[PDB]
C-alpha cells in the first residue's frame, strides 16, 4: 500500500540516500496531476451506480451469462456482480488517487483469479465488463483523466487474466 | 512427563523456564533412580497384581462375570483381565514419567466412549483398578505406596 | 540498487510484494509420495509394488519421509546373477511378507535433502527397523548401495523423493527358501541306530 | 504494560495464521486468563467472552446455558474455541478482519 | 479438559463438536479452502476474501472442517504440518 | 616476483623443496618425491622399488609371480650400480614395457605415455611431439628412450637420485598442459591399460590395441573439455578437502534432464550475471554508509588522549582505558571477525557464490543434453502454463558470413 | 625393520620436516602397549621348545602324506629341518613382539619366501596348519594375559595371511 | 634404519637367541624413560630454527673469514645454504635421538657427507665449529639450563639424554673431520 510519494520515498530510502533531483523530479510530476485526480475521483464517486449500470448493460447485460444456466442467473448471483463490479470501480479510484497500483494487487488481485476459478466465475466476461466499465469512465472524467483511471482498469484486467 | 509439560507450559507463555520449573526438572531427575525401582517392582509382579486384581473385582462385582455380565465365559474373562494388564502397564509409565500424561492420552482420553460403546460397565472397570491398587500398595513401603496408589486413584477419578 | 530485494509494503519496501507474489503462507502444489511418482512415469514398478504389498499406506502418511524410490531400470537391473538369488524368491505370490520389509527399507523418517548432505555421513534405520547409512560426499549421495540418480523431488507433506540406481536390500535380510517337500524318515530302525547310546558316549563301545 | 506476543505477531504478520487464529491464541493465552478469567466467575466469564470474541452481548437464556456448560466442562480453552469455531464468528469475521 | 469426557447423546451440555484432541494438543494442520459467505445479500456487510490458507490446530481442525462444509465451503488441501502419526505419548 | 624460478631450472642451493612445489598441489597428496637414501635397508630398497613400479607402469598389475625380466634390472639396482634414472631407463627398454605400451600403441599414444611415465608432464605443443616422432622413426625405440631421458628435462627436475612423479609444477607453459596432465594421469584408480582401452579390445585381455583419445587436441589448438579434468582426476586424489564455496567437484550426471529446467536456469544465470556487473561498480565506497563520516569522526575523537592506564576519571569514578591498537579505535572482537562472515552478509559476494553455483549446475545439466532420441523423459514439475514456443523457422541469430561463396 | 619409530621418521624424512607433535604421539603408543606385548615376548621365549614341539607334530597330524617317499617330509633329516623352520618362525614372532612392528617378519621370514617354497616344493599349507595350531592352543587367561594374547595372536595371523 | 628395539633384535639374530629376560631389562628401561625422551626431542625442535641461526651466525663472529669476499658465506646464496645445512643436520640428530640409535644418522646424512664437502669447496673445520655450537645448545635445552629460555618440565634427571645427544653430535664431527 504505497502511493506515488510512498514509492518515491521507498526507492530513495532503500538505497539510503536523500531525495535527489531525480526523486523529486517524479514527485513534482505527481503534484502537477494532483488537481486532475481529485476531480476524477470526485465525479466517479457521484456516478458510481450509474457507471456500473452502464457497463453491465453494455457488455454482459444481454448476452448468455444472464440467461438460465449461464451465470448471473440467480438474483443472488446477479447481485454479487454489481457488488463485485463496485470494488473494481472503487479500488481503481484509489489507484488513480494514490498514483500507484500497489493497492490493487495487495487488496484485489491476490487470490482473485484463483477464487473465480473456484466459484467457476468466467474470467472472460469479467474483463469485458471491466473494459466496458473503463469505457464509460473515460466518458465522465475526460480524456487524460480517463487515461489515468483507465491505466488501472487494465492493470486489474491484466492480473485477473 | 514433568519435563515435557513444564516445557510446553513455558513454551506457550513466550518465556523460558523459571527456577520453579528448573528446580523441579532438577528435582525430578535426581528422583529418577527411585522411580525405576518402584516401576521395577510392578513390572514383574503383573502376574499377581493382575490375577489378584481380578480376584477382588469378581468378588465385588459378580454381575459382570455372571451369565449376562459383559465378561462372561472363558473368552470375555480373559479380555476382562487383559484391560487390567493394560492399565497396570500405564501406571508403570506414569511412575517413570512422573505424571499421568502417559496415562492421560492412553486409556483415559475418551475412555467413556469406548466402554459405553463396548457395553462394558465403566463403573465395573473402575472397581477393577481399585482392587489392583490394594494389591500394588501392599507390595511396597509407605513412602512408595503414596505414589503407586497415587496414580491408580487418578485413573479411578477420570474413569467415572 | 541491491539485488537481493525483499517483500512487504508501505515504507521500507523494495517494490516487491510480500512473499514475492503477495502470498505470505502459500498453499502447496505438490502431490503426495505415490502419485508424485505416478506422474514421473519412471517409478512404475515402485508404485505398483507399493499398492500390491500394502506398504503404500505407510508412505501415504504425513510424517516427513525421505523415500529412495528406485526407477524401474533399477528394478530391471535386478537380473544380476548374484542379486537374483536373494530376490527372485519374492516373485512367489505367498512371499509378500519379506516384500514389505524390503520395500520398507527405502523409507527414511525425516526430510534429508541432498543439500543437507554436504560432506556428511549420517545413518538411520528405516521404517523396516534396521539401520541405513546415508552418505553424501563430493556431490554424490549414497543410501546403502543406492548411488542416487535424481537429486530430490518435493512432495506433499514436506517429504522428499530421491531416485536411486538399484534396490537396497536390508542388512540382516536372509532370502526365503524355495518351497520344498516335507520329507519324513522312511524307517525307524535307521534312527535308533543313528542315536549314540549312553554306553557309546563313555567310550564303553566303538 | 509492555506486553508482547512476538510469536503471534510473527505468525499473523506473515500470514501463517489468520486474524481469527491470532485472536483465538490470544484468548487461550495466560495474560488473558489472568486478566479476564481468574478475577471473575464462570457466569461472568461467559458474558465477558462475548464482548471480546464476538463484539456483542449474550442474546438469550439458552445461548448462556449452551456456552456456560462448555466453559463448565472445558474451561477457557474449551470456551474460546467454541466461540471462534461458531458460524456467527465466520459470518462477520473469517480469517482476516479483526 | 479434553473433549471426550463422557459427553454423548442425552447429556447435560448440548450435543456438539467432539474432537479427539489430547490435553493441550500441539498438532496443527495446514489447510486451504474457499468459503463463500452465502449471507451477504441480505446483510450487506463489507466483503472479505474467502480463499484462505492457514494453520489450524488438531484440537479444533475437526470443528473447523465440520463447519467449512456447513456453509458450502470446499476444502482444496489439508496437511498435518506439525505433529507425529500413531504417536501414543507426545502429542501434548 | 612471487615465483623466483620454475621447476625446470634446478633447485639452487638453499631449499629442500623447490619454490613452485611448496604452494602447489605437490604438498597435499601422494605425488611427491621419494628420493633414495645413500645406504639403505632392503625394506627401504623395496619402498623405492614399489614407487618405480607405480610410476613407470602407471598402476598396472605387474603380476609379481613372474617379474621375468625385472629381477635382473632389480638386482642391478639393489647392488647400487644402477641409478634410479638408470633403473627407470632400463625398465623402459624391457619387453614388459613394450608389450603393454608399444606393441599395441599408436605413436601418439606411445609418446603421450612416455611423457606421463618418464617425465611428469603432458606433451605441451605439437612440434614437441614431432621431434619424438622423427627421433623414433630414424633411430629406433632403444635409441628413442635414450634420447628421451637424457635431454635437459629429466636431469634437472628429478636428477639421477629420485623417482619420477607427477609434476604439479605451478607454472604451466601452455595452460592446457595442466589440462592434458590431469586427463592422462587419470585419478588414483585408472591405469593405462584401462585408459587406452587395451583390455576391452583384447582377446581375453591379451594382445589388444592401445588406441588413444586426445589426438584432436595435439593437432589443433583445442582445450580438453572440463569433465575429463575434474571427475576422473588426480585433483580429486590430492584434494585439499576444504570448504570450497564453489565446489570444484562435478555432480554426477542426472537421469531425466528436461529443457524446461535448463531454459529457466540459463535465464537465471543471465539474471545474476547482469546484476553482478551493476553491483560491482558501486562497491567499497557507496556501499559503506559509515565511510563518509570517517574524515570527521576521526578528528572529533582526537581529544584528551590518555598516556598511562587509568584516566578518563569522569567525575571521580574509575572508567579506565584499554590503550591497545584496536580499542583506541573503539573496535571489538566483532570487528575483525566481520570479515569471516562475509558470504551470507555481503552483497557482491552474495551474487558470485550463486553465480558459480548455478553455472556449475548449468554446465552439468546442459552437458547432460547430449542424449536425444530414445531417452525416456519425465515431468517432475507440476506441468505449469509457462512454455517457450518452437518458433525456429527463419534466421534469428545468423553469425556473420560476409564471404558466402567469395571464391 | 618396520616399526612404530621407523615408519614415523621415514615419512618425516620423506617430507623434509622435523619430528612434529604427530611423530612424538605415535611413540607414546609404543610405551602403552609394551606392558602387554613384552609379557608375551618373555612367555614365548621361556617356552619356545614345547610350543614348537606341539605345533610341529600338528603339522604332520593333518598332513600325514608328507612322510611318504618323494615328498618333503620323507625322512628324519628333513623333518628335523622342518622343526627348525617352525622354530625360526616362532623366533621371528618373539623378535617382532619386542620391536613392535612386523619388521623382523617382513625382512627375515616373509620377503622372498614365496619364491623359496615354490622352488624347493615345500607345502605352504603345511606351514599355516602349524601356525594356526598355536593360534588355537592359546588359552587367554592361562598361556599369557588377555591383552598379551591379543598381541600374540595378531602377529601369528599376520604370518598366516602373508603365507596363504 | 634401526631403532633402540631393532638394534638388540639384530644383535640377537646374529646369535639366534630369543629375546628373553636377560635382555629385556635393558629395553624396559628404555620405555621407562620414554617420557623423558619425548620431552627431549620436543625441547629441541621447539627451538630448532633459532638454534641454527645462533650457531651459523655464531660461527661467523668467531671466524670472520667466511664472509670475506670469495669466502664461503660471502654471497646471500651461500649464507642461506649454510642455514640450510645447519638445520638438515639438526633434523637428523633429532631423528637419531628420537630413535635412540644413530643408524638413521650415519647412513642417510653422514654417509657420503665428508666426500661431498670436499667436492663443494666447503671448509670442514668451520663446520666442525657450527656443529659444536649446537652441541652446547642441545645439552642446554635438554637440561633446561638455557640462559634466556626456560621450558616447562616435570623435574628430574636428563644427564643421560644430554650425553646421548652429545654422542650423536660428535658422530657428525668425526665424520666430516
Ligand atoms: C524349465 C525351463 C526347466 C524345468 C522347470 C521346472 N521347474 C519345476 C518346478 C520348480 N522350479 C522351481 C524353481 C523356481 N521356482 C521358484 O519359486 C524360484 C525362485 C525362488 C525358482 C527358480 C521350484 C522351487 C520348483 C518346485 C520344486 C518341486 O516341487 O519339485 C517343474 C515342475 C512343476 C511344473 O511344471 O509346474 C518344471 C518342469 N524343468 C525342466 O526340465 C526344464 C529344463
Ligand atoms: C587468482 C587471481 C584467482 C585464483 C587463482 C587460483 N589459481 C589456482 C591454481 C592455478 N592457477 C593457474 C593459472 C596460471 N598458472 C599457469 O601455469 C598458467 C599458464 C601456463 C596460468 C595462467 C593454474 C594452471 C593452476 C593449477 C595449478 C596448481 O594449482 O597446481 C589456485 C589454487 C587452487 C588449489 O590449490 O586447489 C587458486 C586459488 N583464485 C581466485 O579466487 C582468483 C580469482
Ligand atoms: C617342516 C614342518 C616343513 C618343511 C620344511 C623344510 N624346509 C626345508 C628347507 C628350507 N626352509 C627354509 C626357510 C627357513 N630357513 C630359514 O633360515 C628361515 C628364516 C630365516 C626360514 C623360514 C630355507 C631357507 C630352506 C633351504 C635351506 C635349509 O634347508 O634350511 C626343507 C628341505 C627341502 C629340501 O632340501 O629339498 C624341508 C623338508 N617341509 C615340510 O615338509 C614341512 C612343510
Ligand atoms: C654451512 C654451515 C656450511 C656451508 C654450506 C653450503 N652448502 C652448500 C651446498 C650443499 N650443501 C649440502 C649439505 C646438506 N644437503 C644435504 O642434502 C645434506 C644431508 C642430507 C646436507 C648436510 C649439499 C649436499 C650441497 C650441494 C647441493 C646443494 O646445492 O644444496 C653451499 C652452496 C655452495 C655454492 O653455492 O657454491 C654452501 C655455502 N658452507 C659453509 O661455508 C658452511 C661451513
Ligand atoms: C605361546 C603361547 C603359549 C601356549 C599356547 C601355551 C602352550 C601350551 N599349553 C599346552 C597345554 C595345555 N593347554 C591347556 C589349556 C586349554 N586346553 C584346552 O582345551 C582349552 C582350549 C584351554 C583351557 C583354557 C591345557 C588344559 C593343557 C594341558 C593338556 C593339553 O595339552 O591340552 C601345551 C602342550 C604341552 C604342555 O602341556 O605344556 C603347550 C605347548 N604356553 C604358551 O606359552
Ligand atoms: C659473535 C657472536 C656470538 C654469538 C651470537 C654467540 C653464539 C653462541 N651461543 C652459544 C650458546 C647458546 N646459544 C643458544 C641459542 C639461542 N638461545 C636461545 O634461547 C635461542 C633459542 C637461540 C637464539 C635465537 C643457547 C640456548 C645457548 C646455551 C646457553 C643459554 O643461552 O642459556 C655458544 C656456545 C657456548 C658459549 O660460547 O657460551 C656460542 C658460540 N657467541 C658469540 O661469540
Ligand atoms: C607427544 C608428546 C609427548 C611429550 C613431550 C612427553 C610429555 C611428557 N614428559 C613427561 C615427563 C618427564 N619429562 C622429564 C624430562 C625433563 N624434566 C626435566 O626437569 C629435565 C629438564 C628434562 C629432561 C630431559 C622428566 C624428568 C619427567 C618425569 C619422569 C617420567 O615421567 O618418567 C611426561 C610424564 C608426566 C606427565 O604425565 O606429564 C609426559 C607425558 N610425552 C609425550 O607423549
Ligand atoms: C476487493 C477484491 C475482491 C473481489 C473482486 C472479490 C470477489 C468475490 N466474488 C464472489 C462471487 C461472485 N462473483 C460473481 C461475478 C460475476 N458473474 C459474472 O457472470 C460476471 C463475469 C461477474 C461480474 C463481473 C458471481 C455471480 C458470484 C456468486 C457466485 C456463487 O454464488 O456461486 C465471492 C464469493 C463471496 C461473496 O460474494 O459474498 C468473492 C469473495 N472479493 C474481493 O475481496
Ligand atoms: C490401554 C488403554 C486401553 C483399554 C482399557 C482398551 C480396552 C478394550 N477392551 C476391549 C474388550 C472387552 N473388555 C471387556 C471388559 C470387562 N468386562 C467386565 O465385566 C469388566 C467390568 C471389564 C474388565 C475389568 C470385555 C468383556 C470385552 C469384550 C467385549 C465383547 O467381546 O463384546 C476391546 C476390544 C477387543 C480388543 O481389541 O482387546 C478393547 C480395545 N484398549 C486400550 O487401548
Ligand atoms: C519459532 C519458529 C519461527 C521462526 C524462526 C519465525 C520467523 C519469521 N521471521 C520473519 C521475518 C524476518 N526475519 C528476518 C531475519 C533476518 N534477516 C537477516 O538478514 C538475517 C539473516 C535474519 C536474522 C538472523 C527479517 C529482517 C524479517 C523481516 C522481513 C520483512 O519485513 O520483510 C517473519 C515475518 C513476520 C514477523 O516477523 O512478524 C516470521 C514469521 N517464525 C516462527 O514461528
Ligand atoms: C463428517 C465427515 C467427516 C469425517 C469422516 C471426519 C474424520 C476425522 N477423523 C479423525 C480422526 C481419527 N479417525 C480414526 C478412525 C479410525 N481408525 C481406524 O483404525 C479405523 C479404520 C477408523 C474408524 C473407522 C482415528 C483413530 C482418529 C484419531 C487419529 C489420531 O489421534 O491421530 C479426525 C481428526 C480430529 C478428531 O477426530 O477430532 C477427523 C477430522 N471429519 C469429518 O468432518
Amino acid at each position: 500500500m504505497q502511493d506515488a510519494i510512498t514509492s518515491v520515498i521507498n526507492a530513495a530510502d532503500v538505497q539510503g540516500k536523500y531525495l535527489d533531483a531525480n526523486s523529486v523530479e517524479k514527485l513534482r510530476g505527481y503534484f502537477q496531476t494532483g488537481e486532475l485526480r481529485v476531480r476524477a475521483a470526485a465525479t466517479i464517486a457521484a456516478n458510481a451506480a450509474t457507471i456500473i449500470k452502464e457497463a453491465v448493460a453494455k457488455s454482459l447485460l444481454y448476452s448468455d451469462i444472464t440467461r438460465p444456466g449461464g451465470n448471473m442467473y440467480t438474483t443472488r448471483r446477479y447481485a454479487a456482480c454489481i457488488r463485485d463490479l463496485d470494488y473494481y470501480l472503487r479500488y481503481a479510484t484509489y489507484g488513480m488517487l494514490a498514483g500507484d497500483p500497489s493497492i490493487l494487487d495487495e487488496r484485489v488481485l491476490n487470490g482473485l483469479k484463483e477464487t473465480y476459478n473456484s466459484l467457476g466465475v468466467p474470467i472472460g466476461a469479467t474483463i469485458q465488463a471491466i473494459q466496458a466499465m473503463k469505457e464509460v469512465t473515460g466518458s465522465l472524467v475526460g480524456s487524460d483523466a480517463g487515461k489515468e483511471m483507465g491505466l488501472y482498469f487494465d492493470y486489474i484486467c491484466s492480473g485477473l487474466s | 512427563s514433568i519435563v515435557t509439560k513444564s516445557i510446553v507450559n513455558a513454551d506457550a507463555e513466550a518465556r523460558y523456564l523459571s527456577p520453579g520449573e528448573l528446580d523441579r526438572i532438577k528435582s525430578f531427575v535426581l528422583s529418577g533412580q527411585r522411580r525405576l525401582r518402584i516401576a521395577q517392582t510392578l513390572t514383574e509382579n503383573r502376574e499377581r497384581i493382575v490375577k489378584q486384581g481380578g480376584q477382588q473385582l469378581f468378588q465385588r462385582r459378580p454381575d459382570v462375570v455372571s451369565p449376562g455380565g459383559n465378561a462372561y465365559g472363558e473368552e470375555m474373562t480373559a479380555t476382562c483381565l487383559r484391560d487390567l494388564d493394560y492399565y497396570l502397564r500405564l501406571v508403570t509409565y506414569g511412575i517413570i514419567a512422573g505424571d499421568v500424561t502417559p496415562i492421560e492420552e492412553i486409556g483415559l482420553v475418551g475412555v467413556k466412549e469406548m466402554y459405553s460403546a463396548l457395553g462394558t460397565p465403566i463403573s465395573g472397570v473402575a472397581e477393577g483398578i481399585r482392587c489392583m491398587k490394594d494389591v500394588a500398595c501392599s507390595l511396597l513401603s509407605g513412602e512408595d505406596a503414596a505414589e503407586v496408589g497415587f496414580y491408580f486413584d487418578y485413573t479411578l477419578a477420570a474413569m467415572q | 540498487r541491491t539485488a537481493y530485494p525483499y517483500t512487504g509494503s508501505g515504507y521500507g519496501s523494495a517494490g516487491v510484494p510480500y512473499g514475492q507474489d503477495t502470498y505470505g503462507y502459500k498453499a502447496t502444489t505438490a502431490k503426495s509420495i505415490t502419485e508424485t511418482a505416478a506422474q514421473a512415469g519412471v517409478f512404475n514398478t515402485f508404485v505398483k509394488l507399493l499398492n500390491e504389498s500394502g506398504v503404500e499406506k505407510l508412505v501415504e502418511q504425513a510424517g516427513p519421509y525421505t523415500v529412495f524410490a528406485p526407477t524401474d531400470d533399477a528394478f530391471a537391473a535386478l537380473l544380476e546373477p548374484h542379486s537374483f538369488n536373494k530376490l527372485a524368491t519374492l516373485l512367489r505370490p505367498e512371499n509378500n511378507d519379506a516384500l514389505r520389509k524390503v520395500l520398507m527399507h527405502h523409507v527414511i523418517p525425516g526430510a534429508f535433502t541432498s543439500a543437507s548432505l554436504m560432506d556428511r555421513a549420517v545413518t538411520v534405520k528405516s521404517l523396516a527397523g534396521e539401520p541405513i547409512s546415508i552418505m553424501g560426499l563430493n556431490k554424490l549421495v549414497t543410501a546403502g548401495t543406492a548411488k542416487v540418480v535424481r537429486a530430490d523431488v518435493p512432495c506433499a507433506n514436506g517429504c522428499i523423493i530421491h531416485a536411486v540406481s538399484s534396490v537396497i536390500i536390508p542388512p540382516n535380510y536372509v532370502p526365503v527358501p524355495q518351497p520344498t517337500k516335507p520329507v519324513f524318515p522312511r524307517s525307524v530302525i535307521a534312527e535308533i541306530a543313528k542315536l549314540p547310546t549312553p554306553r557309546q558316549a563313555l567310550g564303553l563301545d566303538p | 504494560y509492555g506486553f508482547s506476543f512476538s510469536v503471534l505477531e510473527s505468525q499473523v504478520k506473515n500470514g501463517q495464521i489468520s486474524i481469527k487464529e491470532f485472536v483465538r491464541s490470544l484468548g487461550k493465552s495466560s495474560v488473558y486468563q489472568k486478566q479476564f478469567y481468574q478475577p471473575y466467575v464462570n457466569s461472568r466469564v461467559v458474558e465477558l467472552a462475548f464482548r471480546h470474541f464476538l463484539g456483542r452481548n449474550l442474546s438469550s437464556l439458552a445461548e448462556f446455558q449452551k456456552f456456560f456448560a462448555i466453559l463448565s466442562k472445558k474451561g477457557l480453552t474449551g470456551l474460546v474455541d467454541s466461540l471462534i469455531n461458531s458460524r456467527e464468528y465466520s459470518d462477520y469475521f473469517n480469517e482476516e478482519t479483526v | 479438559a479434553y473433549d471426550m469426557d463422557g459427553t454423548g447423546a442425552g447429556s447435560l451440555e448440548p450435543r456438539g463438536i467432539k474432537s479427539s484432541a489430547v490435553e493441550k494438543d500441539s498438532r496443527c494442520f495446514k489447510v486451504t479452502f474457499v468459503l463463500p459467505s452465502q449471507s451477504r445479500l441480505y446483510t450487506f456487510r463489507e466483503l472479505q476474501n474467502v480463499y484462505t490458507t492457514k494453520m489450524v490446530p488438531f484440537s479444533s481442525w475437526y470443528a473447523e472442517q465440520q463447519r467449512i462444509q456447513k456453509m458450502g465451503g470446499k476444502i482444496l488441501k489439508v496437511e498435518l504440518v506439525a505433529g507425529g502419526q500413531m504417536r501414543s505419548v507426545g502429542n501434548q | 616476483k612471487v615465483v623466483d624460478r620454475l621447476d625446470s631450472q634446478p633447485s639452487a642451493a638453499f631449499e629442500q623443496t623447490k619454490q613452485v612445489y611448496t604452494f602447489s598441489r605437490y604438498i597435499l597428496g601422494p605425488h611427491r618425491a621419494v628420493v633414495a637414501p645413500v645406504a639403505m635397508d632392503p625394506s627401504e630398497k623395496e619402498v623405492v622399488l614399489r614407487a618405480v613400479y607405480r610410476q613407470v607402469f602407471g598402476n598396472a598389475y605387474i603380476m609379481e609371480e613372474e617379474r621375468a625380466e625385472l629381477r635382473v634390472m632389480e638386482s642391478q639396482f639393489l647392488l647400487g650400480e644402477l641409478s634410479v634414472k638408470e633403473l627407470v631407463r632400463a625398465l623402459a627398454k624391457s619387453s614388459t614395457y613394450k608389450v603393454r605400451f608399444f606393441e599395441g600403441a599408436v605413436q601418439y599414444r606411445f609418446i603421450e605415455l612416455c611423457f606421463k611415465h618418464l617425465l611428469g608432464r603432458a606433451p605441451d605443443n605439437h612440434e614437441e611431439i614431432a621431434v619424438h616422432m622423427r627421433k623414433y622413426q630414424q633411430e629406433g625405440y632403444d635409441a628413442e628412450i635414450d634420447s628421451y631421458l637424457d635431454a635437459g628435462e629429466y636431469d634437472n627436475v628429478f636428477g639421477d637420485d629420485t623417482v619420477p612423479f607427477l609434476r604439479f609444477r605451478g607454472v604451466y607453459t601452455p595452460c592446457d598442459s595442466f589440462n592434458r596432465q590431469c586427463a592422462l594421469q587419470g585419478g588414483w584408480a585408472n591405469s593405462d591399460k584401462a585408459m587406452g582401452g587395451a583390455a576391452l579390445s583384447g582377446y581375453n585381455g591379451s594382445d589388444g590395441r592401445q588406441m588413444s583419445t586426445m589426438i584432436g587436441n595435439y593437432i589443433s589448438g583445442k582445450p580438453i573439455p572440463y569433465e575429463k579434468v575434474a571427475a576422473d582426476t588426480p585433483l580429486k586424489s590430492t584434494a585439499p578437502n576444504w570448504y570450497a564455496r564453489p565446489n570444484p567437484a562435478l555432480a554426477p550426471q542426472p537421469a531425466y534432464v528436461s529443457a524446461k529446467e535448463i531454459a529457466e536456469l540459463r535465464s537465471r544465470v543471465s539474471k545474476l550475471e547482469a546484476a553482478w556487473s551493476v553491483a560491482v561498480k558501486q562497491s567499497a565506497a557507496a556501499k559503506d554508509t559509515v565511510e563518509t563520516w570517517r574524515a570527521a569522526a576521526k578528528e572529533m575523537a582526537a581529544m584528551r588522549g590518555i598516556s598511562p592506564m587509568g584516566e578518563a576519571y569522569f567525575g571521580g569514578i574509575a572508567q579506565k582505558v584499554d590503550n591497545g591498537a584496536l580499542a583506541q579505535l573503539g573496535n571489538k572482537a566483532s570487528s575483525y571477525k566481520k570479515y569471516l562472515y562475509a558470504i551470507e552478509t555481503d552483497e557482491v559476494s552474495r551474487l558470485e557464490v550463486d553465480l558459480e553455483e548455478a553455472k556449475g549446475q548449468l554446465r552439468v545439466l546442459e552437458a547432460a543434453m547430449a542424449k536425444s532420441t530414445p531417452m525416456t523423459r519425465t515431468a517432475e514439475f507440476k506441468t505449469l502454463t509457462k512454455n517457450v514456443a518452437a518458433v525456429t523457422a527463419a534466421e534469428k541469430a545468423d553469425p556473420l558470413s560476409k564471404r558466402p561463396r567469395i571464391s | 625393520m618396520k616399526s612404530v619409530i621407523t615408519t614415523v621418521v621415514s615419512a618425516a624424512d620423506a617430507a623434509g620436516r622435523f619430528p612434529s607433535n604427530s611423530d612424538l604421539e605415535s611413540i607414546q603408543g609404543n610405551i602403552q602397549r609394551s606392558a602387554a606385548r613384552l609379557e608375551a615376548a618373555e612367555k614365548l621365549a621361556g617356552n619356545h621348545e614345547a610350543v614348537v614341539k606341539e605345533a610341529g607334530d600338528a603339522c604332520f597330524a593333518k598332513y600325514a602324506y608328507l612322510k611318504n617317499p618323494g615328498e618333503a617330509g620323507e625322512n628324519q633329516e628333513k623333518i628335523n629341518k622342518c622343526y627348525r623352520d617352525v622354530d625360526h618362525y616362532m623366533r621371528l614372532v618373539n623378535y617382532c613382539l619386542v620391536v613392535g612392528g612386523t619388521g623382523p617378519l617382513d625382512e627375515w621370514g616373509i620377503a622372498g619366501a614365496r619364491e623359496v617354497y615354490r622352488t624347493l616344493n615345500l607345502p605352504t599349507s603345511a606351514y599355516v596348519a602349524s601356525i594356526a595350531y598355536t593360534r588355537d592352543r592359546l588359552c587367554v587367561p592361562r598361556d599369557m594375559s588377555a591383552q598379551a594374547g591379543v598381541e600374540f595372536s595378531a602377529y601369528l595371523d599376520y604370518l598366516i595371511n602373508a603365507l596363504s | 634404519m634401526l631403532d633402540a628395539f631393532s638394534r638388540v633384535v639384530v644383535n640377537s639374530d646374529a646369535k639366534a637367541a630369543y629375546v628373553g629376560g636377560s635382555d629385556l631389562q635393558a629395553l624396559k628401561s628404555f620405555i621407562a624413560d620414554g617420557n623423558k625422551r619425548l620431552d627431549a626431542v620436543n625441547s629441541i625442535v621447539s627451538n630448532a630454527s633459532c638454534m641454527v641461526s645462533d650457531a651459523v651466525s655464531g660461527m661467523i663472529c668467531e671466524n670472520p673469514g667466511l664472509i670475506s669476499p670469495g669466502g664461503n658465506c660471502y654471497t646471500n646464496r651461500r649464507m642461506a645454504a649454510c642455514l640450510r645445512d645447519g638445520e638438515i643436520i639438526l633434523r637428523y640428530v633429532s631423528y637419531a635421538l628420537l630413535a635412540g640409535d644413530a643408524s638413521v644418522l650415519e647412513d642417510r646424512c653422514l654417509n657420503g657427507l665428508k666426500e661431498t664437502y670436499i667436492a663443494l669447496g666447503v671448509p670442514t673445520n668451520s663446520s666442525i665449529r657450527a656443529v659444536s655450537i649446537m652441541k652446547a645448545q642441545a645439552v642446554a635445552f635438554i637440561t633446561n639450563t638455557a640462559t634466556e629460555r626456560k621450558m616447562s618440565f616435570a623435574a628430574g634427571d636428563c644427564t643421560s639424554l644430554a650425553s646421548e645427544v652429545a654422542s650423536y653430535f660428535d658422530r657428525v664431527g668425526a665424520a666430516i673431520s
